[PDB]
């Protein structure tokens, strides 16, 4: 699998 | 492509999603997207993260999504931002649609997953 670019984690600003 | 963030038919926000990331040709269905959603559910990005410093997070898992093993693969050079997404990725612990695959695909792709914690809109 191609591995996916995350840059979200936890709901701060 | 979840949360608020599908693709370019998304009425988001004003949003020229024209160039999106990468898709799938063989494989990798819904799911790689799936194991960073929900990575990011138990994510949390650190005072040190910048806005595009990265992560390469081998995981282990199995035929269940269930996750087996985490590392990281390849680091940012900061541990916290790594292992706060080490922590992402233990914390889900298990995966859905890992059961939806061949045991096959699964171990071609899912087996060790693969997640790049590049972060989006930091304070700096």
């Amino acid at each position: 699998a191609d591995p996916l670019v995350i840059s979200s984690g936890n709901d701060r600003a | 492509h979840m949360r608020a963030l599908a693709e370019l038919l998304s009425d988001t926000t004003e949003r020229q999603q024209a160039l999106a990331d990468e898709v799938g040709s063989e494989v990798t269905g819904s799911l790689d997207d799936l194991i960073v959603n929900l990575v990011s559910q138990q994510w949390r990005r650190p005072p040190s993260a910048r806005n595009g410093m990265s992560v390469e997070v081998l995981i282990e898992m199995l035929p269940d999504g269930t996750i087996t093993n985490a590392s990281v693969s390849r680091s940012s050079g900061d541990k916290p931002f790594d292992s706060s997404a080490v922590a992402a990725v233990r914390n889900v612990g298990r995966i859905p649609e890992m059961q939806q695959l061949p045991r096959a695909t699964f171990d071609s792709l899912y087996r060790q997953r693969r997640i790049i914690f590049k972060p989006e809109d930091l304070s700096l």
